[PDB]
């Protein structure tokens, strides 16, 4: 129960803030204020447009190998066990299977960026 | 009686709270540049006054007009004064952009920049030396000062 | 140091276990004492509230056997306020 | 009410699952699923395996935010309809929050609800246990156990991982 | 084509998951494992027909067990009774169901 | 069996292989303007990029074209002097130096000996002034703003030296056809040697800062590679026909003073 | 049985509706499937947490990993997909037709 | 001199002292002048509900001793 | 071998570290005898109840008492 | 008495964030051969007060091109998460005692980059959307390794419990069995908190401002207090990790006062660190904890695993 309290007494503090800072000074509101900023010039082109990205590869890896460390995690208490043996061998040849992916992917390229 | 107090202590605090904490914007042209962050060196060190450089508009308070004001040039100041949150302040350095100096009769060169925004404190010389531009920032502190504008809220 | 340090820990953790265990027997008997009487004051309580209603049978088991089952929660504190609720089901888990 | 919590963590779940099924526009669809796994999270912790709720918060977090880049790279327009934009999204998502709150309404009511299992009225409390788990937690000696008990489960595990990233990497080869 | 490999060859892959009342580690028992239990010895080696035939009682009640349909349905019934004589105004409840009674342990 | 809908149904082609249809890619033109501490001041780089892989740069200048060799020819030889220090504001002296050796090759005539001495040495001053500048914004740019702190003292000094000599920080207006305006003021030298001193240890220490960080070292060890040709035919001069390769220089080839 | 369940089972109805009616965006079709895989993980866990089931602890961990690494694979073939027509659309994969 | 910023870290340490120093009292006061209890597994969830329900005044710190038997 | 070794060192260091720790870390339990030792220590730690056997009359070596000499003492995780 | 120990927890966090600001900008004076600011109060005290009266009086400028409702969302998120970061640290008695404490870290810090990515994107601006799209880059490139080095090191304390840490090396220091792994997660967590030399999306110099370019002040201040919060309950989650105090449970103070002079002078190390080196690239820091972190933590991974085996020093998990 506490956690949820001190949970909504940071967000009430937060948009507290927030709101005093939105109707409190003086406010002079144009149709120049507002304008993107372009270091001071006009734009050339909106900013919803594809913009591009090269590193595709390393955030589908960067997936799989968030998902092998969530593997990873439940190894203190599964060093707790009396089948020690097992588990230590299951444990090293994880390990070993993420490295030996990591190294597929370097010597085939994949960390490079295109272009 | 109570009411006039009240303001005028409330007027005070928010002019030392905005004369102390004036953020200029990394803007500069020419020699005028160089000589501002010859201002912003060890020596003179503007940083114990709490002015510390803001690079984006929205974020800066003061703009020093610092080098040649061309006509290429006009639109985009106009752009970055008009971007730049009330309440907002312009310092004018050097000849240049106080009357166009050197280039007073140049075809290409606009005549001081307060045809484009309003200036507040003109600093003058060709460069102005670190120590004047330190005083056009400290007039234009003791220009905020004087500010009262609950003052006048409450008395209109 | 790190080794020297866990292995005394781990004695500990068995002397800690080994107080636990000789703690088992009193803390289960309390216990079966404690879950026999909450399920008949319930079934006490089970009698008044069905008076009336036809076709109802009081201290009915669902189930088909007679061997003694596990009293669901809310088998357990069914008839209770929500205090009490809170402070059972979900108390462990919201505790701090 | 408080005997409800999960009911409540379960509504806000059924409502974002809405919210980013109505397919939008896949930021706020990203920012839908942030909501939905994080109140589901939740819900799985107050029924006792917090592990478990943390490790689906931080790989859905982790997944989405990378899908949020590649939404800005790839599945991005001149103008996104976030939300009221268009009308075939408003009216899904106007009609599956009506009919949510419908059946909530119906089995706050009647205590019961045939859709085509049968469901009860009262809290999720009741099925809960009243024994005591002793000095370990289930759900953390469980995936322990994993490594002692499923080698089998690990060895494909590890195998399907290592060719899921040679077939992505020879996927996206381009000749 | 369950072309059985596991029994032929003496290992086990997924053996020891597929039911509830398996090997676990140090001996946590499941929440019905003694119906598990029952509901397995009453059906082995007689096959599927005679299992819905002659096992219907065991395994109905551990699927009662499971989900536990019918002890929720006399709880809502006893509750509903309960409300509706609060309601009407022909029950008090008692001291120790109000929220103190000088507990037992 | 044709109908209506099957009408446009092409057959596939003979090695399943369709032509690429390449669309417009749509690469973002960024806008590196003049309010930006990257471009020195005013600077309008109109950059097509891919993302961030850059395609295209097209430097639009002229925002501080002031027309200055227009009003030179409205004004004489003194008064167009001037001019010449708010070219290069960071290497005046050099200009000024530049300006009258032209003026003195047209008009026949040499400066004395101390003149010349004077004005080799304030050059070398002003050379310090510029590099000590470039490298210092060079680090600001790329991230390291220690060494620009910790040299415009230094720069500071050399501005007091130029204060000393001539009555101004920046625009001397010193260096003049036909010698120099005024004679050093006596004990600047003295100064000039202590600075000169204690300078070599201002060097050491950023060159310590910088020239072995590693992080220094990946943004500079392949950035900007210029071969020698193209050096040579895109009109490049001084410290990078000499960074490439070509031992060129106009104080060993073609002296003055 | 329980509500929760209900509320389960009708946000993985919902994930499926919106799987199955396609808005001109492959993406969010993906984001409907994580959606889809992250209520069977939710009810997965509620029933096995609710029963005991000790040894099942394992399972929706690795049904979560399958589910990552499919989204992986998807997002490829979206890269694929996004490299030959200029954008994600789903109406662009109409050539076999013919 | 150098010891100068010395007034901002000294602030900088008290004002990390504070909450440390505050959560300790405030524990040390809502327990009956002890540490309070740390639950991490069922079994002290258990131990601590017992003690809650042996005290008799409905708050657990309240701690009955060997004097309450026969 | 030993040239490619100085070469593979002159160059990526960080990589023959990594190596050389994996490879200690994998061929070191199978040589090291501490390693029963922690599997006694892991198998004696307590977490269930000790549930006694009836004695129908021919058990000689199951004690009576948690005080009697039979049964499996725990000497060797005091001393070890 | 909950809702006290709350304030008197959230309070302090956000003074000492003030007078953090203060001691930057001080410290950041005094390398640079300068000073800091000497002027406003007595040895420059009112500073802060200065800044955030400041702030919080001057125009909100919410832009028209961008979507209002996540440009609001955003800085409320990126606090709420640096004051909920704070809740189970041990400072020797945390908030809120949690089994897995770590995890629940490793979670907010997935969670609070969303806030650095939607102010990034509701802003419609070009460089918002390059700084939202490097701090995608700098978390793919700093989370796996972040976590493989926390799993790797909490292997010897038996639970992600933080209080267990205080136990589990009041023998030694933790630095010293785990001294590559303390630099390793030293650098990640420089890597984590966006600042120098891998600071990468507010890049004054590469952008203008980064994903806030087009935030005005107000909303402006609530990531600079969040960003601040975030590296000093990080320099506080190093001190517990690897160099825990002497804890006396009669007096805590000791170890209060213990605990804040390191942590203390772990963030002046930080600031150390700030004013020392040139910022990296943004494909430059993928290819360090890739290429150079990743393979010697997973032989560190191997190490671990198989050291308390090896030793039969396997920690407790109770
Ligand atoms: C965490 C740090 C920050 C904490 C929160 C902020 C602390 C300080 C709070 C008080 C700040 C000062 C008053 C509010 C801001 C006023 C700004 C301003 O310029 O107002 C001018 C305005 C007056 O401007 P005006 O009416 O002349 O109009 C200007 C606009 N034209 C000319 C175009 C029409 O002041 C007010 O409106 C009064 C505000 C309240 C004054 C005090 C009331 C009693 C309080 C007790
Ligand atoms: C909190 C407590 C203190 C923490 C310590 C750190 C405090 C001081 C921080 C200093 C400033 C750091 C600023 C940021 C720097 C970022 C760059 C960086 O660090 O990059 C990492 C750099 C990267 O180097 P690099 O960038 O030069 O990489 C070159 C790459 N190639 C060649 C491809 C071009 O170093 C590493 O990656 C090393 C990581 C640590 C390794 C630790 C090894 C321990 C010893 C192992 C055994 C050795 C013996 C031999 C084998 C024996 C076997 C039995
Ligand atoms: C109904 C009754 C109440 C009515 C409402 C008013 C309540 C009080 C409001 C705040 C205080 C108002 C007075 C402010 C100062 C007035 C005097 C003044 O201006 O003094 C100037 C002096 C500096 O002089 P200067 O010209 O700068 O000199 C250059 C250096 N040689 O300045 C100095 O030497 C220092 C000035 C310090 C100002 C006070 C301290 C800061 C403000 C603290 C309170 C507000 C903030 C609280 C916390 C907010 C969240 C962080
Ligand atoms: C019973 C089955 C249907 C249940 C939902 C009924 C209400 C919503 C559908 C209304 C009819 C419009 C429709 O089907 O639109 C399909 C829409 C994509 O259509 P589009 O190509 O964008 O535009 C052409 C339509 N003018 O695609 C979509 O709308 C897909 C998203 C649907 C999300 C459904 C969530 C609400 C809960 C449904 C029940 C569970
Ligand atoms: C058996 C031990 C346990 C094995 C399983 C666990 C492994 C843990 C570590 C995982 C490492 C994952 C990444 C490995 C990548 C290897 C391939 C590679 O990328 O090599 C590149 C490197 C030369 O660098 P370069 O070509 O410039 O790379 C491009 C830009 N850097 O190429 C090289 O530097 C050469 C790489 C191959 C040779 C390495 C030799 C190390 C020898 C250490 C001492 C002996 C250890 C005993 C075991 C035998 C090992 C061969
Ligand atoms: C539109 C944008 C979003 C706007 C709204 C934003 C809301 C705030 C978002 C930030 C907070 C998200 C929290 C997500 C769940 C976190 C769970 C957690 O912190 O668990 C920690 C702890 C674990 O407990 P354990 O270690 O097992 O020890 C207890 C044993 N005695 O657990 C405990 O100690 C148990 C304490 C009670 C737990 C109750 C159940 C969780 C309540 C969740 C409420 C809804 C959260 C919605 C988050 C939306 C995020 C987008
Ligand atoms: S006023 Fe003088 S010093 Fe300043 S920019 Fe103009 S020419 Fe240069």
């Amino acid at each position: 129960m506490n956690l949820m309290i001190t949970l909504l007494t940071n967000f009430t503090l937060a948009t507290l803030l927030v709101t005093i800072a939105f109707w409190l000074p003086q406010l002079n509101v144009y149709s120049e204020k507002t304008s993107p900023y372009e270091c001071g010039f006009d734009p050339m082109g909106s900013a919803r447009l594809p913009f591009s990205m090269k590193f595709f590869l390393v955030a589908i890896t960067f997936l799989l190998f968030d998902l092998e460390i969530a593997l990873l995690l439940p190894l203190p208490w599964a060093s707790q066990t009396t089948n020690l043996n097992t588990m230590l061998t299951m444990a090293l040849l994880l390990i070993f299977l993420l490295a030996v992916s990591l190294a597929y992917e370097w010597t085939q390229k994949g960390l490079e960026w295109t272009e | 009686s109570r009411g006039e107090y009240v303001v005028a202590k409330l007027d005070d605090l928010i002019n030392w709270a905005r004369r102390s904490s004036l953020w200029p914007m990394t803007f500069g042209l020419a020699c005028c540049a160089v000589e501002m962050m010859h201002m912003a060196a060890p020596r003179y060190d503007m940083d114990r006054f709490g002015v510390v450089f803001r690079a984006s508009p929205r974020q800066s308070d003061v703009m020093i007009v610092a080098g040649t004001l061309t006509n290429k040039m006009a639109p985009a100041l106009r752009k970055v004064y008009d971007q730049m949150p009330e309440p907002r302040y312009v310092v004018s350095m050097g000849s240049c952009a106080n009357g166009g100096g050197y280039y007073h009769y140049s075809y290409s060169v606009v005549r001081g920049c307060d045809r484009i925004v309003p200036v507040d404190i003109y600093v003058p010389g060709c460069p102005p030396t670190a120590e004047a531009l330190l005083y056009g920032i400290l007039q234009l502190q003791k220009k905020i000062k004087r500010e009262k504008r609950l003052r006048i809220w409450y008395r209109r | 140091s790190m080794m020297r340090w866990n292995r005394e820990r781990r004695r500990l953790q068995i002397e800690d276990f080994e107080a636990r265990i000789a703690l088992m027997p009193l803390l289960q008997a309390e216990k079966d004492r404690r879950v026999l009487q909450m399920l008949r004051e319930n079934l006490e309580e089970e009698a008044t509230i069905m008076k009336d209603v036809p076709g109802w049978k009081v201290g009915e088991s669902v189930f088909h056997t007679t061997r003694w089952v596990t009293p669901m929660m809310g088998e357990l504190y069914g008839l209770r306020t929500g205090e009490e609720i809170l402070s059972s089901t979900y108390g462990f888990i919201w505790y701090t | 009410m408080m005997t409800y919590i999960v009911f409540i963590l379960s509504i806000i779940f059924v409502m974002g699952f809405v919210g980013f099924s109505s397919k939008p526009s896949p930021i706020y669809g990203g920012l839908g699923l942030i909501v939905s796994g994080g109140v589901g999270c939740g819900i799985v912790l107050n029924f006792g395996g917090s592990f478990l709720g943390l490790m689906v918060f931080l790989i859905y977090l982790g997944g989405m935010m990378v899908v949020f880049g590649y939404t800005t790279a790839m599945a991005t327009e001149q103008y996104p309809e976030v939300w009221v934009s268009n009308k075939v999204v408003l009216g899904t998502f106007i009609t599956g929050l009506l009919m949510e709150f419908l059946m909530v309404y119906y089995v706050l009511k009647d205590k019961e609800v045939e859709i085509v299992f049968k469901f009860n009225g009262m809290g999720d409390w009741v099925i809960y246990d009243t024994g005591d788990s002793g000095f370990f937690s289930e759900e953390a000696m469980g995936i322990a156990a994993l490594y002692s008990y499923g080698t089998w489960l690990v060895i494909v595990t590890g195998w399907s991982l290592l060719i899921g990233v040679v077939v992505i990497m020879e996927i996206t080869r381009g000749n | 084509p369950f072309f059985d490999v596991q029994k032929k060859l003496g290992v086990d892959l997924d053996h020891w998951m597929t039911i509830q009342s398996a090997e676990q580690p140090h001996r946590i028992p499941a929440r019905c494992h003694a119906f598990e239990k029952e509901w397995i010895e009453c059906a082995h080696g007689i096959g599927s027909i005679r299992a819905e035939k002659e096992c219907k009682i065991e395994f109905e009640d551990f699927r009662e067990c499971l989900l536990r349909q019918k002890t929720m349905k006399r709880l809502n019934a006893i509750k509903r009774q309960r409300d509706k004589l609060i309601k009407e105004g022909k029950y008090t409840p008692p001291p120790h169901h109000s929220g103190q009674e000088d507990l037992r342990p | 069996y044709p109908t209506k809908e099957t009408a446009h149904w092409k057959p596939p082609p003979w090695n399943d292989v369709d032509p690429p249809k390449d669309t417009l890619v749509s690469n973002l033109t960024l806008n590196f303007g003049p309010q930006h501490p990257a471009a020195h001041g005013v600077l309008r780089l109109v950059m097509e990029l891919s993302g961030e892989m850059v395609r295209k740069c097209d430097p639009h200048i002229g925002l501080l074209h002031r027309g200055t060799e227009k009003l030179i020819e409205y004004k004489t030889y003194l008064q167009a002097l001037p001019y010449f220090d708010r070219l290069d504001y960071v290497s005046m002296m050099c200009n000024e130096q530049a300006y009258s050796l032209a003026v003195e090759k047209l008009l026949n005539i040499q400066p004395p000996p101390r003149a010349q001495w004077i004005r080799v040495l304030f050059g070398e001053i002003t050379r310090l002034l510029n590099h000590i500048m470039a490298v210092t914004t060079h680090a600001l740019d790329i991230g390291a703003m220690t060494p620009f702190f910790w040299m415009f003292e230094e720069r500071e000094k050399m501005f007091e030296f130029y204060e000393r000599v001539s009555g101004a920080r920046m625009h001397a207006a010193y260096v003049r056809p036909g010698g120099v305006h005024q004679d050093l003021p006596l004990g600047l030298m003295d100064d000039i040697y202590e600075f000169s001193k204690n300078f070599s240890l201002r060097i050491d220490e950023l060159e310590e800062m910088l020239t072995n960080n590693r992080i220094w070292r990946n943004r500079t060890v392949d950035i900007g590679v210029v071969t020698a040709e193209d050096a040579l035919n895109y009109g490049f001069s001084g410290v990078m026909l000499r960074g490439s390769g070509i031992q060129w220089d106009l104080r060993k080839t073609q002296p003055y003073d | 049985m329980s509500l929760v369940y209900m509320n389960i089972m009708m946000a993985f109805t919902v994930s499926l509706t919106g799987l199955l009616m396609y808005r001109s965006h492959l993406m969010s079709s993906l984001l409907c499937l994580e959606g889809m895989m992250l209520s069977l993980f939710i009810l997965a866990t509620l029933m096995i947490l609710n029963s005991h089931f000790t040894l099942a602890s394992m399972m929706p961990i690795i049904l979560l990993v399958f589910a990552a690494c499919e989204a992986a694979l998807g997002l490829s073939l979206l890269v694929m997909v996004s490299n030959t027509y200029g954008t994600d659309y789903v109406q662009n994969l109409n050539l076999l037709q013919c | 001199m150098w010891f100068e910023v010395l007034p901002g870290i000294a602030v900088m340490g008290v004002c990390l002292f504070i909450p440390g120093m505050a959560t300790a009292r405030i524990h040390r006061f809502s327990n009956g002048g002890r540490e309070k209890r740390v639950a991490h597994y069922s079994y002290q969830w258990y131990l601590m509900e017992r003690d809650r329900r042996v005290s008799g005044v409905n708050r657990y710190y309240v701690s009955k001793g060997l004097e309450n038997i026969d | 071998v030993a040239a490619f070794l100085k070469n593979v060192w002159a160059k990526e260091p960080v990589l023959v570290a990594s190596f050389a720790i994996a490879g200690l870390a994998v061929i070191l339990p199978t040589l090291s005898p501490y390693t029963k030792y922690s599997l006694m220590i892991n198998r004696a730690t307590p977490y269930n109840y000790p549930v006694p056997l009836r004695d129908d009359g021919n058990m000689p070596d199951v004690p009576s008492h948690p005080q009697d000499p039979q049964g499996p003492s725990l000497e060797w995780l005091k001393r070890l | 008495m909950f809702m006290i120990n709350v304030l008197t927890l959230i309070i302090p966090i956000l003074l000492a964030v003030a007078f953090l600001t203060l001691v930057e900008r001080k410290v950041l004076g005094y390398m640079q051969f300068r000073k800091g600011p000497n002027v406003v109060g007595p040895y420059g005290l009112l500073q802060p007060i200065a800044d955030a009266i400041k702030l919080f009086i001057k125009e909100p400028l919410r832009p028209a091109t961008s979507s209002i409702s996540m440009f609001i969302l955003a800085p409320i998120l990126a606090l709420t998460l640096a004051l909920t970061m704070w809740i189970p640290l041990p400072m020797p008695y945390p908030l809120i005692n949690m089994n897995l404490g770590v995890l629940f870290m490793l979670a907010m810090s997935s969670l609070a980059v969303y806030s650095i990515l939607w102010s990034g994107w509701a802003s419609n601006s070009k460089y918002a959307l390059i700084g939202a799209l490097r701090a995608v880059a700098q978390t793919i490139s700093y989370e796996v390794t972040l976590a493989i080095i926390l799993l790797s090191v909490l292997l010897m304390n038996g639970s992600f419990t933080l209080s267990t840490l205080i136990i589990t090396q009041e023998q030694v220091w933790l630095i010293f069995p785990a001294w590559p792994l303390a630099m390793m997660w030293f650098i990640s967590t420089l890597a984590e908190t966006n600042r120098a030399p891998f600071d990468l999306t507010e890049g004054e110099s590469e952008l203008v401002s980064g994903f806030n370019v087009e935030y005005a002040a107000g909303p402006f201040a609530l990531f600079f207090m969040a960003e601040y919060a975030n590296i000093i309950m990080m320099n506080i989650f190093t001190t517990t990790l690897f160099l825990g105090a002497f804890h006396n449970p009669y007096m805590p103070e000791l170890y209060t006062i213990n605990f804040t002079i390191k942590s203390l002078l772990l963030s002046i190390t930080f600031l150390w660190i700030r004013a020392s080196y040139p910022r990296f690239r943004y494909d430059q820091l993928m290819h360090l904890l890739w290429k150079n972190f990743l393979p010697l933590t997973l032989a560190l991974c191997m190490w671990h695993v198989s050291l308390p085996i090896l030793l039969s020093s396997i920690p407790p998990q109770t």
